[PDB]
C-alpha cells in the first residue's frame, strides 16, 4: 500500500513461527524495539496488528518511536509506547520502474499531524496562503498528496523499499497467536516451573476448588499474586503455591 | 558499432570448461550493475542466462555463471555440453540505452 | 421524560477472579443517581442519539418488539456503518456501510443498500423480565455486558456479565434502535405515522469516566459498590477503602479554584528577520 | 497466455514510411514498459526504442531517431513502431519486448517477431 493510505491486517487464531522472515531477504533494517527478536519464538501475544507501505531507505529513518517529518506526521505516526519490531528491505526490483514508478503516493500536505496509528486519505486542496481554495490548486493551494516516482536511476536512498510494522498488543487473556513449542503431561503436588501461555514460574500445583466464571482466565490473590489458572488444555483450573522456603 | 566488445569465437570440448569476456566503457558495465549475458541460436528467440552480472534467471543451471571487473565483464561456461554450443552476447542496462554485448560465438566440438 | 436511575450499571471490568477482597478501578462507569430518558414503543421511525461514551440499555419486554440495533458515524453509505440484530434463532452482527433508507425499517426484513462487508459474525440468541445492556467502544473493540433478570428500576444491585468483545474499530458517533412489529408494512420512507405496535419502553443512560470501589464477596461475584466522587461520605469510604466508617474526623482531599482566563503579553516591534538571505548564500 | 506478437513487416522502398505494431495479451499491457528491439540480416541484436508503461515517456536510439516513432495504446494492449523515412539499413527482423517477469528494464518477455524489408 501507499504510505499514506497505509493497510492494516490483524493476525490471529495461529502460530506465529518466524523462520520464514528469516529465509527472506538481505533485510536493510530490523530495528526492533522493547523485546528481543530472538526470542521472538516463546511470544504467546493476543494480537498484532500488521501495517504495511512502501517508502525510499532515505525515509525510513521517520520510521520510529516519537519521530518527525512528512511521513511522521502527516503519513504514518507511531506511539511513543511502540512495542513491537520494524522490519524492511529494498524492493526496487519490483517496485522501480524506468521513468519512476507514479503509483507511489505520499502525503506531503496536512494541517495537523496524525495521532499516532492514524489514516488520512482525504485529496483535498491545501491553503499555504490566505486564499480560501474552494476545491481549486494553484499559487499558494495545492493537491495534499505526491508520488514517488522510484526509477532505477536513484541511489539506494531514492530506491522503493518495503516496510511491514508489526505492533504486538499485550493483554490478561487467551493469547490467540502463540509460539512454535508443545505441551507436555500435567504435574501436580510438586514444587515445578510451569510455562502457562506465557506465565513463568515455581511452585506446587494443586486442584482448585474455588468457583471460576466461566469468562474467567486468570486468578489473583491480594497483590497482583496470581493464584490460580485455567489449563489451556484442559481447561481445569490449577491453585498455585509456592514451594516451601525459609531462613536457617 | 557501439556494443560491449566481446571475442567473436570461443571453442570447447564436451565436459570442459570456457570463459567468456565482455569488455565495455565506463558507461555501462563500469556503471551499473545492470549487465546482462545472453544465450541465442539465430532463427529463435534469445534466452536469458545471465543478468545482473552474477545472476541467472529462473532454469539457468549454476554451470553458467557471470562476473564483471571495471569495463569488462565475463561469463563462465562449465561442464560444456553440446547443446552449449550457440551466440552469447553479453548486455548492459546504462539507464538512458540498453546495450548488447558484439557476441562471441562459443563451438562444443 | 425523565427517571433518576439507582445503583445500576456495574459490570465485571477485567475478567479475572478476586474472592473476599475489594477492589477500586478507574473506568467508564453510569454515575449512581442519575436521571434518564425514558421511552415508550408506540410510535415515533425512533429519532437517532448520539453516542457520547458508552450506551446503558434496559427494557422490559415480553414479546421481542425490539430487534436490534444500528450504530456508526452516518447512516449513508458513505461510512462502514454497522449492524446488528437479534433473532429467535442467532444474533447476526455486521458491519458492511449499508447506506439507510430515510428511516430504519420497520421488520420486510431488510432495507438498505449494496454491502462492502468488512467484518461478519453470528451467534446464539439473546433469550416482567428485565434486560439489561452495557455497549462500549474504546480500545478498537466494541464490547458487550447483559443480565437477564425477574421482576420501574429495582433498586437492588447486580453485575452485568462480559458477553461478546468485538474486535472491530470503526469510529462510532451516532446509534439508533430497531424494532419490529407483525404483519407490518415496510417502506424506504415514511411519515410519523408508522405501524401498530405493542406497548413497551426502553430506558438509556451516559457512561463517565469515574472511579468506583468494588466489592468482591467470597465466591468472586460483585455485591455493592461506592462512586467515589458523588458526594463526601463516599469520598470518605472510598478514601479509607472501607463500607463502613467510624466517628471522626478524615482528610479526604484538597481543592483548587481554577483559572478563568488566560492572557498573552507581546512587545509592539514587528519587522521581519533575514533568513531567506543567508541559507540562499551562493558561496559559503 | 501472456504472448507479443509483432506485425506490419513488409516490402517498402528506401526513403518510406512502415507502421509496426506490437500486440499484448494475458497481462496489464499498461503496467509493462514496451521496447522493440530488430535484428538485421547478417547482424546482432540492436535496440531500437523503449516506451515506459504508461506510454509518456519514448526512447530511441541513434541510429534510427528522428525517423522512427515508438507508440502504445494501453486500452488496446497494443504497442506501436512508426519508421519513416525508411532507410535499407532499416531491413531487420523487429521484436517488441518488455519485462513482465524480471524488471522493468529487462527482456524477458519478447514476441515472434515481425519481419521488415526495405528495397
Ligand atoms: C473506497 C472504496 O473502496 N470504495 C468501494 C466502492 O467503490 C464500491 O462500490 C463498494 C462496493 O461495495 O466498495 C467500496
Ligand atoms: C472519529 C471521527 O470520524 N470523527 C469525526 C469528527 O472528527 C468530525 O468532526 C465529524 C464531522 O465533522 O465526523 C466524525
Ligand atoms: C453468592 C452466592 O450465592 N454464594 C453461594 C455460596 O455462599 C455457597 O457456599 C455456595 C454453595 O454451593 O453457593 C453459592
Ligand atoms: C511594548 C510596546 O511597544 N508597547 C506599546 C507602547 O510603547 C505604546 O505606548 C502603546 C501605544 O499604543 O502601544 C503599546
Amino acid at each position: 500500500a501507499s504510505v499514506y493510505a497505509w493497510n492494516r491486517k490483524r493476525i490471529s487464531n495461529c502460530v506465529a513461527d518466524y523462520s520464514v522472515l528469516y529465509n527472506f531477504a538481505p533485510f536493510f533494517a530490523f530495528k526492533c524495539y522493547g523485546v528481543s527478536p530472538t526470542k521472538l519464538n516463546d511470544l504467546c501475544f493476543t494480537n498484532v496488528y500488521a501495517d504495511s507501505f512502501v517508502i525510499r531507505g532515505n525515509e525510513v529513518s521517520q520510521i520510529a518511536p516519537g519521530q518527525t517529518g512528512n511521513i511522521a506526521d502527516y503519513n504514518y505516526k507511531l506511539p511513543d509506547d511502540f512495542t513491537g519490531c520494524v522490519i524492511a528491505w529494498n524492493s526496487n526490483k519490483l517496485d522501480s520502474k524506468v521513468g519512476g514508478n507514479y503509483n507511489y503516493r505520499y502525503r506531503l500536505f496536512r494541517k495537523s499531524n496524525l495521532k499516532p496509528f492514524e489514516r488520512d486519505i482525504s485529496t483535498e486542496i491545501y491553503q499555504a496562503g490566505n486564499k480560501p481554495c474552494n476545491g481549486v490548486a494553484g499559487v499558494n493551494c495545492y493537491f495534499p498528496l505526491q508520488s514517488y516516482g522510484f526509477r532505477p536511476t536513484y541511489g539506494v536512498g531514492h530506491q522503493p523499499y518495503r516496510v511491514v510494522v508489526l505492533s504486538f498488543e499485550l493483554l490478561h487473556a487467551p493469547a490467540t497467536v502463540c509460539g512454535p513449542k508443545k505441551s507436555t503431561n500435567l504435574v501436580k503436588n510438586k514444587c515445578v516451573n510451569f510455562n502457562f501461555n506465557g506465565l513463568t514460574g515455581t511452585g506446587v500445583l494443586t486442584e482448585s476448588n474455588k468457583k471460576f466464571l466461566p469468562f474467567q482466565q486468570f486468578g489473583r490473590d491480594i497483590a497482583d499474586t496470581t493464584d490460580a489458572v485455567r489449563d489451556p488444555q484442559t481447561l481445569e483450573i490449577l491453585d498455585i503455591t509456592p514451594c516451601s522456603f525459609g531462613g536457617v | 558499432q557501439s556494443a560491449l566488445t566481446q571475442p567473436r569465437s570461443v571453442s570447447g570440448s564436451p565436459g570442459q570448461s570456457v570463459t567468456i569476456s565482455c569488455t565495455g566503457t565506463s558507461s555501462d558495465v563500469g556503471g551499473y550493475n545492470y549487465v546482462s549475458w545472453f544465450q541465442h541460436h539465430p532463427g529463435k528467440a534469445p534466452k536469458l542466462m545471465i543478468y545482473d552480472v552474477t545472476d541467472r534467471p529462473s532454469g539457468v543451471p549454476d554451470r553458467f555463471s557471470g562476473s564483471k571487473s571495471g569495463n569488462t565483464a565475463s561469463l563462465t561456461i562449465s561442464g560444456l555440453q553440446a547443446e552449449d554450443a550457440a551466440d552469447y552476447y553479453c548486455c548492459s542496462y546504462a539507464g538512458t540505452y540498453t546495450v548488447f554485448g558484439g557476441g562471441t560465438k562459443l563451438t562444443v566440438l | 421524560a425523565y427517571t433518576n436511575s439507582f445503583t445500576r450499571g456495574v459490570y465485571y471490568p477485567d475478567k479475572v477472579f478476586r474472592s473476599s477482597v475489594l477492589h477500586s478501578t478507574q473506568d467508564l462507569f453510569l454515575p449512581f443517581f442519575s436521571n434518564v430518558t425514558w421511552f415508550h414503543a408506540i410510535h415515533v421511525d425512533n429519532p437517532v442519539l448520539p453516542f457520547n461514551d458508552g450506551v446503558y440499555f434496559a427494557s422490559t419486554e415480553k414479546s421481542n418488539i425490539i430487534r436490534g440495533w444500528i450504530f456508526g458515524t452516518t447512516l449513508d453509505s458513505k461510512t462502514q456503518s454497522l449492524l446488528i440484530v437479534n433473532n429467535a434463532t442467532n444474533v447476526v452482527i455486521k458491519v458492511c456501510e449499508f447506506q439507510f433508507c430515510n428511516d430504519p425499517f420497520l421488520d420486510f426484513r431488510v432495507y438498505s443498500s449494496a454491502n462492502n462487508c468488512t467484518f461478519e459474525y453470528v451467534s446464539q440468541p439473546f433469550l416482567k423480565n428485565l434486560r439489561e445492556f452495557v455497549f462500549k467502544n474504546i480500545d478498537g473493540y466494541f464490547k458487550i455486558y447483559s443480565k437477564h433478570t425477574p421482576i420501574d428500576l429495582p433498586q437492588g444491585f447486580s453485575a452485568l456479565e462480559p458477553l461478546v468483545d468485538l474486535p472491530i474499530g470503526i469510529n462510532i458517533t451516532r446509534f439508533q434502535t430497531l424494532l419490529a412489529l407483525h404483519r407490518s408494512y415496510l417502506t424506504p420512507g415514511d411519515s410519523s405515522s408508522g405501524w401498530t405496535a405493542g406497548a413497551a419502553a426502553y430506558y438509556v443512560g451516559y457512561l463517565q469516566p469515574r472511579t468506583f470501589l468494588l466489592k468482591y464477596n467470597e465466591n468472586g461475584t460483585i455485591t455493592d459498590a461506592v462512586d467515589c466522587a458523588l458526594d463526601p461520605l463516599s469520598e470518605t469510604k472510598c478514601t479509607l477503602k472501607s463500607f463502613t466508617v467510624e466517628k471522626g474526623i478524615y482528610q479526604t482531599s484538597n481543592f483548587r479554584v481554577q483559572p478563568t482566563e488566560s492572557i498573552v503579553r507581546f512587545p509592539n516591534i514587528t519587522n521581519l528577520c533575514p533568513f531567506d538571505e543567508v541559507f540562499n548564500a551562493t558561496r559559503f | 497466455e501472456v504472448r507479443l506478437l509483432e506485425s506490419g513487416g513488409g516490402l517498402v522502398q528506401p526513403g518510406g514510411s512502415l507502421r509496426l505494431s506490437c500486440a499484448a495479451s494475458g497481462f496489464t499491457f499498461n503496467d509493462y514498459a514496451m521496447s522493440w528491439v530488430r535484428q538485421a540480416p547478417g547482424e546482432g541484436l540492436e535496440w531500437v526504442s523503449t516506451i515506459s508503461y504508461s506510454g509518456g515517456s519514448t526512447y530511441y536510439a541513434d541510429s534510427v531517431k528522428g525517423r522512427f516513432t515508438i507508440s502504445r495504446d494501453n486500452s488496446k494492449n497494443m504497442l506501436y513502431l512508426q519508421m519513416n523515412s525508411l532507410r535499407a539499413e532499416d531491413t531487420a527482423l523487429y521484436y517488441c519486448a518488455n519485462g513482465v517477469a524480471t524488471a522493468d528494464w529487462y527482456f524477458d518477455l519478447w514476441g515472434r517477431g515481425t519481419l521488415v524489408t526495405v528495397s
